[PDB]
RNA sequence: AUCGAGAGGA
DNA sequence: CTACCGATAAGCAGACGATCCTCTCGAT
DNA sequence: CTGCTTATCGGTAG
């Protein structure tokens, strides 16, 4: 259900997401 | 953007607690040794004793500073004008070289163009505000490691300091084949 | 894209786990367009940065250069 | 200098949130000491971090982000066109660093910091409360705030803190694999 | 003590030189070549030194 | 780089029982914990053994000549 | 203390003597300028202060986020919304006491029930 | 080597395997532990120095 | 198993734990600015010059090389190479004085400037034995 | 034991309770100054001694 | 402590506060300028009794005029004219003076 | 931390780990706990040295 | 083998 | 009343750092 | 978290 919050669980989503996106060394990359 | 030309201006409150008259020096690059402010207010052209506390005091229900400022001012009405300010600072060979130092290395970042003084004022006004809140005690010291104030210098902006560095070596080997050139 | 010029020879194009081998620098040249087209010289690559060939490398593609993915 | 520095920053951070200012800027307004601050220097460090806004409907104050997006934020793990960065533009999630973070609450877990007040298994261990009604952005998960080596240990918590550290250094002097080839 | 420090004894004159033992070689080497620093500074030295018997 | 032949803590042979065991998870859709009883392994020694080894090889056989 | 600047020349003036009528003579080295006494207060000091207490109060307070929250009244204004904060001076000699600031009438009221205060 | 102690005479024992090979309880004074520590042994070589070694 | 030492199952090295390779390289290149001065590669044997290495060379090939499964181990050389000054002046890497294993694979190239070049990795694999920590 | 954690705990729970207190008194003017210390001193001080006993 | 001198739980405060350095600051709240040039009166209000009262058993239009903290005054083994005659000592003859009781 | 109001010196707030190593540490206590010994791993390697030199 | 920089073990 | 000498106070500058250990990179 | 040097001031003698 679309809207609805939320539960830790969930975050480590978000993480993944973002080491997707960038990785371990970005930083020196970037 | 350009350079590494490194600068340091410092406000020293001169004066322990009592200690006589709590005067306000500063220091400048390539100079002899320090000075009070209000000279150098004069000499960006704030004169008048309060036009420049504005540039510092920024509120005027604030004796308590404004007092403690009352011997600066004193420690110039010896000197009632902007050519005399740039004055104490070795003629006219002598001003340049302070309206120089006042655009040239009193303050970089902001500029080093030409009329772009006041801008700076303001700024020495500022410093000097948080030189006296810090000396009454109704501001803390400033944290020396706070990782906020301060960076990391990663591959890139390091390639780049020698990159400026040489390229800056080829590029005057060659003012050299060049000179020996003539043809 | 990194090269490498043998002496007595062509340029070759350069890949990382090569250099790796025979102490040679994975680096890539340096052209400036000077006024009134010319190198002056290299410039140690970033593997995995904008030239290093492996920025847009394939897994398959890279065991291929020998590279650890 | 600005009168009604509050109707900018908003605009500010919509702008860097929607993406027309940069998300590394670092974007702080003192309210207390008057100043507003606007950082792009470089080498600044920064994160996580994502974001609260009461931006709230049928109730309080929440964490923009949801079940919706996180949703199709997976979808994108079986499909192996929702990155990560979508989420920083759709607004969910922004950049801090150090001087930008003393301006902001963050909450921790966000669960139980946020659902509204209403036994105890003994041996969970003791959190705190809730105390706070103002979070602007919740963490991402705290086990982020360590690196590389620790993020290998099973269980630091429970245990002592100088130990944790020289695993740590240990982990580093470890035999195995180091890469396919 | 007159016999064994003095003054004048105190400044230079006339150095004496080390021999080897306390500043040798060699290198990677062999045909080429070489030193320590003494034998580099005891040079700067015998350097100079050859500059002033060429002006008096 | 390949599963081992005999678990180490005890004795019993396991080597054998890789493939079998990746085959009971894959396919008769079934949790690790049950494959491994199943395939035999009791002492967790022994369970141990299977349920990490890790495979590295297929990924050194991705490299050419 | 409050004092005062010439008109004529925005300097600093400073002080003598009605000798002559006995009264207060405040006077720019400036022009000539002159000024009939503001008060013949003319030096304070403190060293025991309260000058810093609240500190920044300003409209927007109520919403810094860093601000804890009490429940308490404000006095004139009557709401449970405040915002509290110890006394800003950062002396190592000061009231652990509280400060609110209603957030609603920008009231600003103590957690002290020895000191009396208006500030 | 903080104290006489850090230093000290034993008693050899060759043995297989390729550790110095000690008793606990002669640990304090070296203050070793054994995740590690390293040690070192000397060797006298004059019919004294034996002497000084297992008597002093 | 004190003052934290620990305790082995020396049978479960046996199967296998903890164990592992252990390849290191050595390296090779030959002469510096001469026109008439060019290190060469080779096996070698006095020539007028006889320093040399006290341990032995017989392990090495023309080229100079040790070749792959050979067993090296104590002082030997597995890289002749001989360096003429006035002449056949040695010079040339041994193994390690205290390391032993095994050719494992041998490269020769080549550098920037065609230069001889050179890499012996050798391995060994090396096992839970008694000080080692863990 | 279980009815041990149960008492462990509450052995806390009082001294968070004095904390507060002593916090509350303080911000009322009330506590007390320790001869030579300032009274944010003493705060501090009761705090850290009210929580040392407890882990105590 | 002096020998039976023990535990004059008392006899140490004395001490304390006989030795206990301790200037005029730490107990002077504020200090103040004002010309109130008329010796026989004041300027302030606040100081008028202060005024009927110093001759029972030259002068400058220039006061200064501390202000002490009710406290300091307690904590301290404290005394005005004691501050006073301390103040009057000091200078002996190069000042006036006088306070509050 | 930026998880805590301002002007706040209770006890979370200001390093109070009040669970235990075992049942264990939340966020901020091991944050803290942190600073820990970073302190104590610090002056450790500078005991270290004072140490050693005095004993010269 | 000298020499200078960093990494690591107690 | 002046000058010289002596004493006291303030400001500015210098050298040390755990032991022992193995190893790796690079250069006239 | 100082020992040494320089400068300034109060004292004594001429
Ligand atoms: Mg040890
Ligand atoms: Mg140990
Ligand atoms: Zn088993
Ligand atoms: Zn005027």
């Amino acid at each position: 259900d679309e809207s609805a919050p939320i539960t830790a669980e969930d975050s480590w989503a978000v993480i993944s997401a973002f080491f997707r996106e960038k990785g371990l060394v970005s930083q020196q990359l970037d | 953007k350009g350079s590494r030309f490194i600068s340091t201006l410092q406000v020293k409150l001169y004066g322990r607690e009592g200690s006589s008259a709590r005067t306000i020096k500063a220091t400048l690059p390539y100079i002899k040794q320090d000075i009070p402010i209000v000279i150098i207010f004069r000499a960006l052209g704030i004169i008048p004793d309060g036009e420049i506390l504005e540039h510092i005091c920024y509120d005027v229900n604030d004796w308590q500073m404004l007092e403690m400022l009352k011997p600066c001012v004193e420690d110039g009405f010896v000197i009632q004008d902007r050519e005399t300010a740039l004055d104490f600072i070795g003629k006219e060979k002598r001003i340049q070289y302070a309206k120089d130092i006042l655009q040239k290395e009193f303050l970089p970042h902001i500029t080093q163009l030409e009329g772009f003084e006041s801008r700076k004022a303001f700024f020495l006004g500022y410093m000097i505000n948080r030189l006296l809140l810090c000396a009454l005690d109704r501001k803390d010291q400033d944290d020396r490691d706070h990782f906020g104030k301060k960076r990391l210098d990663l591959a890139g902006p390091l390639l780049a300091q020698l990159f400026k560095t040489l390229f800056k070596k080829l590029t005057k080997d060659i003012f050299r084949y060049m000179q020996r050139t003539v043809e | 894209k990194p090269m490498v010029n043998e002496s007595d020879g062509v340029t070759h194009a350069l890949y990382p786990q090569e250099a790796r081998l025979r102490n040679l620098t994975y680096s890539s040249g340096l052209f400036v367009d000077v006024k009134k087209k010319v190198f002056i010289g290299r410039l140690p690559i970033m593997l995995r940065s904008k030239n290093c060939y492996l920025s847009e490398a394939t897994e398959s593609d890279l065991y291929k250069l020998k590279e650890c993915p | 200098v600005h009168r009604n520095p509050a109707r900018l920053m908003e605009t500010l951070r919509t702008l860097r949130r929607k993406g027309d200012i940069n998300p590394e800027v670092s974007m702080i307004r003192d309210i207390r000491e008057k100043e507003l601050k606007i950082f792009t220097d470089a080498g600044r460090v920064y994160r996580p971090l994502f974001i609260v806004e009461d931006d709230e409907s049928l109730g309080h104050k929440e964490l923009k982000v949801r079940k919706g997006h996180i949703a199709k934020l997976m979808a994108t793990e079986y499909q192996d066109e929702y990155t990560w960065s979508s989420l920083l533009n759709e607004g969910l999630v922004e950049y801090i660093d150090a001087e930008e973070e003393e301006s902001i609450l963050i909450a921790m877990q966000p669960e139980d910091l946020e659902p509204a007040e209403a036994d105890v298994d003994p041996a969970k261990r003791i959190r705190v409360s809730h105390h706070a009604t103002t979070f602007t952005h919740c963490e991402i998960h705290p086990s982020m705030i360590l690196g590389v080596a620790a993020s290998i240990i099973p269980f630091p918590d429970h245990n002592q803190s100088p130990r944790n550290t020289y695993q740590s250094a240990m982990g580093k002097q470890a035999m195995g694999v180091f890469l396919t080839n | 003590n007159e016999v064994f420090s003095r003054p004048e004894w105190m400044i230079l004159t006339c150095l004496p030189v080390p021999p080897p033992p306390v500043r040798p070689s060699i290198s990677f080497n062999e045909s080429q070549r070489g030193e320590d620093d003494l034998t580099f500074k005891l040079a700067d030295i015998l350097k100079a030194n050859i500059s002033l018997e060429t002006l008096e | 780089m390949i599963v081992p032949v005999r678990c180490f803590s005890c004795g019993k042979v396991v080597g054998d029982k890789w493939e079998s065991y990746l085959n009971l998870l894959q396919e008769d859709e079934l949790d690790e914990g049950t494959a491994l009883s199943r395939l035999g392994l009791k002492r967790y020694c022994c369970r141990r053994m299977i349920l990490t080894h890790v495979d590295l090889i297929e990924k050194f056989l991705r490299y050419n000549p | 203390t409050t004092f005062r600047f010439c008109r004529d020349c925005n300097n600093m003036l400073y002080p003598r003597e009605d000798k002559e009528n006995n009264r207060l003579l405040f006077e720019c080295r400036t022009c000539s300028y002159v000024e009939e006494a503001g008060s013949p207060l003319v030096y304070r000091h403190e060293l025991i202060t309260n000058i810093g207490e609240t500190a920044g109060v300003v409209q927007d307070i109520g919403s810094d986020p860093t601000l804890p929250r009490s429940d308490r009244e404000c006095p004139k204004c009557h709401s449970r919304e405040n915002v509290f904060f110890q006394s800003q001076q950062r002396r190592k000699d000061t009231s652990m006491v509280l400060f609110f600031v209603c957030l609603s009438c920008s009231h600003i009221f103590t957690s002290d029930q020895k000191n009396k205060r208006t500030q | 080597s903080l104290h006489k102690m850090s230093m000290m005479a034993h008693r050899v024992k060759v043995i297989p395997y390729s550790t110095f090979r000690l008793n606990l309880s002669v640990t304090s004074p070296y203050n070793a532990d054994f995740d590690g520590d390293e040690m070192n042994l000397h060797v006298p070589q004059s019919e004294e120095t034996r002497a000084e070694l297992s008597q002093l | 198993n004190q003052e934290d030492s620990m305790i082995m199952n020396q049978s479960s090295i046996d199967r296998g734990l903890f164990r592992s390779l252990f390849f290191r390289s050595y390296m090779d290149q030959e002469k510096k600015y001469g026109m008439s001065i060019t290190e060469t590669f080779e096996k070698p044997q006095r020539t007028n010059t006889l320093r040399m290495k006290h341990g032995t060379y017989d392990k090495l090939d023309d080229d100079g090389l040790i070749a792959p499964g050979v067993r090296v181990s104590g002082e030997d050389v597995i890289i002749g190479k001989t360096t003429p000054i006035s002449s056949k002046r040695d010079a040339s890497t041994p193994l390690r004085s205290t390391e032993n294993g095994i050719v494992d694979q041998v490269l020769v190239t080549t550098n920037q400037d065609g230069l001889k070049f050179v890499k012996v990795r050798v391995r060994t694999t090396k096992i839970p034995q008694i000080g080692d920590k863990f | 034991d279980g009815p041990t954690m149960r008492e462990i705990t509450e052995t806390i729970a009082e001294a968070k309770k004095k904390v507060l207190d002593v916090t509350k008194e303080a911000q009322a003017n009330l506590l007390t100054a320790k001869h030579g210390m300032t009274l944010r001193e003493s705060f501090e001080d009761n705090v850290v001694r009210f929580l040392n006993e407890a882990r105590d | 402590l002096e020998p039976g001198h023990a535990a004059d739980q008392e006899q140490a405060k004395l001490i304390r506060s006989a030795i206990e350095h301790t200037t005029l600051k730490s107990v002077t709240i504020a200090s103040e300028i004002y010309y109130d040039p008329d010796p026989r009166s004041t300027v302030i209000p606040e100081d008028e009794e202060i005024i009927q009262l110093h001759f029972s058993l030259q002068q400058s239009p220039w006061l200064l005029r501390l202000e002490l903290d009710r406290a300091a005054m307690n904590d301290k083994d404290l005394t005005m004219g004691q501050v006073g005659e301390r103040i009057k000592q000091t200078f002996k003859n190069d000042l006036f003076v006088i306070w509050s009781e | 931390l930026p998880h805590f109001s301002k002007d706040d010196y209770s006890p979370e707030s200001k390093g109070f780990v009040e669970n235990s190593y075992l049942r264990g540490l939340t966020p901020q206590e091991f944050f803290f706990h942190a600073m820990g010994g970073r302190e104590g791993l610090i002056d450790t390697a500078v005991k270290t040295a004072e140490t050693g030199y005095i004993q010269r």
